[PDB]
């Protein structure tokens, strides 16, 4: 019910760092792919955790 | 043997480090891939290494 | 045996099949059947059905 929000700006972001930091199986996205997210870029990335 | 975050890997049309440097299954791939824990097996409480 | 189930190991067996291109060596249980010419039959030659 009171959900953090961090926004994540002016840096490089690397996303196979995220599987060393956390043990989940699958890295569910929806509108783009979990592998292509090292090419393409962004404005900001919002970050929810709860 | 690898771990739970790279079997999602193992698929035709895949990129990563598994699917890039040590096991690359092709696009027009036809078979079956089964996966399995083996915690009970290959985990020690030292390390295996 | 102590870390989460996102990084514990894995084993994986891959099954790589070749489709018929020459005569099939791996072939699974179903018997046989005499071979009947000259009429309007069902026919499975080596999975190939019609």
């Amino acid at each position: 019910y009171a959900w953090n929000r961090k926004r994540i700006s002016n840096c490089v972001a690397d996303y196979s760092v995220i599987y060393n930091f956390a043990p989940f199986f699958a890295f569910k996205c929806y509108g783009v792919s979990p592998t292509k997210l090292n090419d393409l870029c962004f404005t900001n990335v919002y970050a929810d955790s709860f | 043997v690898i771990r739970g975050n790279e079997v999602s890997q193992i698929a035709p049309g895949q990129t990563g480090n598994i699917a890039d440097y040590n096991y690359k299954l092709p696009d027009d791939f036809t078979g079956c891939v089964i996966a399995w824990n083996s915690n009970k097996l290959d985990s020690k409480p030292s390390g295996n290494y | 045996p102590t870390y989460g189930v996102g990084h514990q190991p894995y084993r994986v067996v891959v099954l790589s099949f070749e489709l018929l291109h020459a005569p099939a060596t791996v072939c699974g249980p179903k018997k046989s059947t005499n071979l009947v010419k000259n009429k309007c039959v069902n026919f499975n030659f080596n999975g190939l059905t019609g």
